């Protein structure tokens, strides 16, 4: 009712005979958003588990055990995810804010809201990233504090010690350098937060997926400007300088070109969300075989000799850190 | 014996349940009767199979009205068109009309390709489930059943397989003061492979990881350790 | 870049312009069977701007982070455990009239216990009963074998 | 022309091709003595409401009688419910796009 | 009133035939054309002005 | 188009119950052309005089 024809009643009459097709497209959008929300709740209750934490929790008083720092990843909003939210500004919160700047004023180059003014609206997800990041923080501090629901009731240093038992390493040299290996994890954590300043592969894929989304949106933007064999591309000039009966072939050729463009786009979106479902399910698998309980399946959680892993919230995904 | 040895791996001792086999047998048949009466309520699985049959029924229903859409053509019934116009005046709309029909057909088989690919992957996931935790029991948690999954059994379903699962979840708890891992006067560590350690009546006893039962300490319920860490509990004597 | 107009000047007074395109279209609405009224949501738009567009609504305005929600009192004190009318970003509305209550799906039980090694020991709320429960699940493995005569 | 003295929906009487566009409607004066009888009896109650292009809903029962009708133009509950093929829709968050501002007064393209 | 009504072109003379029920035939019911099977049934919901039933 | 809604005027003359209401004219120019429309009731029966006569 807005994209293929904006506001023209004679145009909407010719939309009304074939509005069943775009209503079917809208139903396709409704079900792919239904699978999107369903997979979001799947993410929510697979990160959730049988967790109990002590209600007398203070993140600022008691925050470290045996000299390993977590204040980057300690939230409730952690600094570790907020660094990545500083690295990319195109969050859904940023999308909502960008909708809020586009109500009058400056920045005449405002592509996000003229996408919305042309019709396409990036809906926010039904779960805020604040509560998701708080859930991941709660799971991490469950893994770090008694009772260790995410660490099978085992202290974190004891998890490291019992894992390095099973990887061909004895305990004779281990019992005198707990502080040394603790500083080794601290230096590894400092290295992996410092690596984000350089353009990593994770940065490469997050800006790749958001630029792919923006490129698909811009492909929809130029589809309004495509002729599809017509003498023009929008409805006002062909309603003006033509008499709507010689322009009727122009109108129906442009709307069937646009409808085929939407068919290609919804095929692309269903393929994309199938990829999202597969990647999401693989993420569920690696979450519950690394962070909740390690599994004897070699060379999948981490390349080389895997020891342990941690999961942090990410924009439009999860950030997985493996040691 | 299979389910008794199976819940032993979840951290349950066997001495209590040797006297309690009858009531957990009643728990088995009561769980089966509950899930059998669970289909009387409109649960998720009935909603899932109804969603599947209504989804592809609505897909094949939406296939019908593609014949009945207006398109650019003056009608949708070709019979009255050919009884209304000549053969030469048929092709001015009927060729692109049947072209629209064929675009609907190849679009429809593209969603058919997508749904057959995802249900093939669902069949692969069901295959993984039935060869990892139906014909056997694999060390992989939160994959077949949430929480402490015991075992699973598969029943036949229309256009699918019904996956019913045995899970363990207690109803009451008890607070206790325990310590994970300790060491002895000979500087040899004592740490549970499963469970915790309770100190009462001036002796250090052993408990399971799923039920409060003070067991006598032994050498078979424990993993050995050469030297304990300085931040571990020191137990005098033997 | 993609042929998109920006602004013009007048040939009389030689002053320029920025043509921001206007807004059209509504947002959404919410309905319940046992309710009779409607819950209206107008996201990404100011409540005062909405009231200055046409007229003043019968229900009072309620501006949120999402936008302008109508006919629903915002109540962030309580949390809905399970909702079915999702407003986005963990937000929902329900009928008892229509009011707005923030949504969270899950929570942690928050066991009233300690956090540190009291005397080198820990306070863990271990189970004392033995209880099992069956679990119902379905996986679709087959589809009906449709065909069509071309 | 449609009338139904019996039964609250109205039914077909006859069609009448004229071609001439119909423009005005008027009610005749009835030269009568006293239908009110010093305002103690009945009176005349012709009531009128114009018609135009609208799309409605026609619900049929098992006997083919018009059960209910939906405007789909006045309220927001007028839409959604009628587009979901029911007198009462299910719960859900249904979008609306039935408003355009159109406040313009000048449209020209010139050199 | 395309293929429906009362004014029939009798340029090609065709005799009016009874409804041959329960057979797959083509029909010309007062100019309404098509091909199908007729089964003799009973209905009571029909009206004076109403003569056709639609799905 | 227009919609009308007429309550019946059941005036009861003694042993002769009547229900008579007013008369409406619709048309374009209301002359001896353009097919003027006059419908009137006469005590239980309607009289349509839909002809292009003088007004
Ligand atoms: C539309 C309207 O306002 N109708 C009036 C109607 C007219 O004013 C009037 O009758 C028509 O004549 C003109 C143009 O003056 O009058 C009603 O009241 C009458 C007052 O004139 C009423 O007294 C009638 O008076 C008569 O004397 C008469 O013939 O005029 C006798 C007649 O029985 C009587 N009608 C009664 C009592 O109903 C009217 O005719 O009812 C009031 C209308 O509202
Ligand atoms: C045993 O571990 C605890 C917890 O780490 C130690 O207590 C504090 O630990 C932090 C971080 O390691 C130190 O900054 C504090 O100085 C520690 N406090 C005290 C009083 O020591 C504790 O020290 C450890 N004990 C031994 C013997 O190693
Ligand atoms: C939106 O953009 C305008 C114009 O640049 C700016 O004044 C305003 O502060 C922005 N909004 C926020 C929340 O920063
Ligand atoms: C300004 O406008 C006038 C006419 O209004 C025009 O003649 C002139 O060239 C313009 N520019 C300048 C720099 O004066
Ligand atoms: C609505 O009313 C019906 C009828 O009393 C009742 O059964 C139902 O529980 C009510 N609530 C909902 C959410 O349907
Ligand atoms: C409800 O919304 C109003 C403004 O829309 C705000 O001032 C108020 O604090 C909100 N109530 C809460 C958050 O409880
Ligand atoms: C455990 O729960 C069951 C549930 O009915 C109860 O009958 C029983 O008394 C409880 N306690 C023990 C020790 O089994
Ligand atoms: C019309 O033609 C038919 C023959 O098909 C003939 O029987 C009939 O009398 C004709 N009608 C006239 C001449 O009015």
């Amino acid at each position: 009712s807005l994209f293929v024809c904006s506001n023209y009643a004679a145009c909407h009459d010719l939309l009304s005979e074939y509005g069943t097709f775009c209503d079917n497209i809208n139903s396709i959008l409704d079900e792919v958003n239904g699978l999107l929300d369903t997979t979001q709740l799947h993410v929510a209750d697979t990160l959730m588990q049988g967790v109990t934490l002590s209600s007398n929790l203070n993140t600022n008083l008691h925050f470290d055990v045996d000299n390993i720092n977590f204040k980057s990843l300690v939230g409730c909003r952690s600094f570790f995810e907020d660094l990545l939210f500083d690295k990319v500004k195109l969050s859904d919160v940023g999308f909502v804010e960008a909708y809020n700047n586009c109500t009058g004023g400056s920045e005449i180059r405002d592509l996000l809201c003229v996408q919305s003014f042309n019709g396409i609206k990036v809906l926010p997800p039904i779960l805020s990233e604040s509560q998701i990041s708080g859930y991941t923080t709660a799971a991490t501090v469950a893994a770090m504090f008694p009772p260790w629901s995410a660490a099978a009731g085992i202290p974190f240093s004891l998890n490291v010690q019992y894992r390095i038992n099973g990887l061909g390493v004895t305990m004779d040299v281990l019992n005198k350098n707990q502080k040394l290996i603790a500083t080794a994890f601290n230096n590894a954590l400092l290295s992996i937060q410092n690596g984000f300043s350089a353009t990593n592969s994770a940065l490469a894929k997050i800006q790749s997926v958001v630029n792919s989304n923006a490129q698909a949106l811009n492909s929809l933007l130029q589809q309004l400007f495509n002729k599809f064999g017509a003498i023009s591309s929008s409805l006002q000039e062909i309603l003006s300088r033509l008499d709507a009966l010689e322009a009727q072939v122009q109108i129906d050729r442009l709307i069937n070109g646009r409808l085929t463009a939407l068919n290609a786009y919804v095929s692309q979106q269903l393929s994309d969300i199938s990829l999202v479902k597969l990647g999401a399910a693989l993420a569920m698998e690696k979450v519950n075989e690394c962070v909740k309980s390690q599994s004897p399946r070699i060379n999948f959680c981490g390349n080389g000799n895997h020891i342990l892993s941690l999961v942090q919230n990410a924009p439009y995904g999860l950030l997985f850190m493996h040691f | 014996l299979n389910v008794q040895y199976r819940i032993n791996g979840l951290g349950v001792t066997m001495d209590v349940l040797n006297k309690n086999q009858k009531l957990i047998a009643t728990a088995f048949n009561n769980a089966l009767l509950s899930i059998q009466n669970g289909f009387s309520a409109t649960n998720s699985a009935l909603a899932k199979i109804q969603s599947v049959v209504n989804s592809n029924a609505q897909a094949l229903n939406s296939l019908l009205q593609q014949l009945f859409n207006k398109f650019g053509a003056i009608s949708s019934s070709l019979q009255e068109i050919l009884s209304r116009l000549d053969a030469l005046e048929a092709q001015v709309q009927i060729d692109r009309l049947i072209n629209g029909r064929l675009t609907a057909l190849n679009a429809y088989v593209s969603q058919q390709l997508s749904d057959i690919s995802l249900v093939k992957l669902g069949a692969a996931l069901a295959m993984e489930k039935v060869n990892e935790c139906v014909k056997s029991q694999s060390p992989r948690i939160n994959f077949c059943g949430n929480g402490n999954h015991i075992l699973s059994l598969v029943q036949n379903a229309p256009y699918g397989l019904l996956f019913m699962h045995f899970s363990y979840k207690p109803i009451s708890f008890k607070t206790v003061l325990v310590s994970p891992g300790l060491c002895i006067s000979g500087d040899v560590g004592i740490a549970p492979k499963q469970g915790y350690f309770i100190k009462h009546n001036d002796h250090w006893m052993f408990t399971g990881s799923s039920y409060y039962y003070p067991e006598p300490i032994s050498d078979k319920n424990v993993v050995f350790m050469n030297t304990c860490s300085v931040n571990f509990t020191k137990a005098p004597l033997v | 870049f993609n042929g998109n107009i920006i602004g013009f000047k007048d040939f009389v007074t030689n002053k320029t312009y920025n043509i921001f395109p206007c807004y059209a279209g509504r947002v959404s609405a919410a309905f319940h069977q046992n309710a009779s009224s409607l819950a209206l949501l107008y996201r990404n738009l100011k409540c005062s701007y909405v009231l200055n567009n046409i007229s003043l609504a019968t229900q009072p305005y309620f501006d949120s982070y999402l936008g302008c929600v109508f006919n629903a009192d915002n109540l962030t004190d309580y949390s809905v455990s399970s909702c079915a009318l999702r407003m986005g970003s963990g937000f929902c509305v329900d009928y008892n009239s229509y009011r707005f209550v923030t949504f969270e799906p899950f929570n942690v039980s928050f066991v009233n216990d300690s956090i540190e090694s009291v005397g080198g020991l820990y306070e863990i709320k271990i189970p004392t009963n033995f209880t099992i429960v069956g679990q119902e699940e379905f996986i679709q493995t087959n589809s009906p074998k449709v065909t069509i005569d071309c | 022309a449609y009338y139904a003295d019996s039964g609250m929906p109205t039914t077909f009487l006859f069609s009448l091709y004229l071609g001439t566009l119909l423009s005005h409607y008027y009610v005749l004066p009835l030269t009568c003595n006293a239908i009110s009888s010093n305002t103690d009896n009945e009176t005349l109650q012709y009531w009128v409401t114009p018609l135009s292009k609208r799309q409605y809903l026609l619900k049929f029962d098992d006997r083919g009688v018009i059960t209910n009708a939906v405007d789909c133009s006045s309220s927001f509950f007028s839409e959604i419910q009628c587009k979901t093929k029911s007198l009462l829709p299910n719960t859900g968050v249904y979008d609306l796009s039935g408003f355009t501002v159109k406040p313009v007064a000048t449209v020209h393209r010139r050199i | 009133g395309i293929n429906s009504g009362t004014t029939c072109s009798n340029d090609l003379l065709q005799p009016n035939t009874e409804v041959f029920t329960d057979v797959c035939v083509d029909y010309d019911l007062y100019g309404i054309t098509g091909q199908g099977i007729f089964k003799e049934v009973s209905a009571v919901y029909y009206n004076s002005w109403q003569n056709l039933l639609y799905d | 188009g227009i919609f009308s809604r007429v309550k019946n005027t059941k005036l009861y003359v003694n042993k002769t119950l009547y229900s008579e209401f007013s008369t409406i004219v619709i048309g374009s120019v209301f002359i001896n052309n353009s097919y003027t429309i006059v419908v009137q009731p006469h005590n239980g029966v309607l009289e349509i005089t839909a002809c292009q006569y003088t007004m």
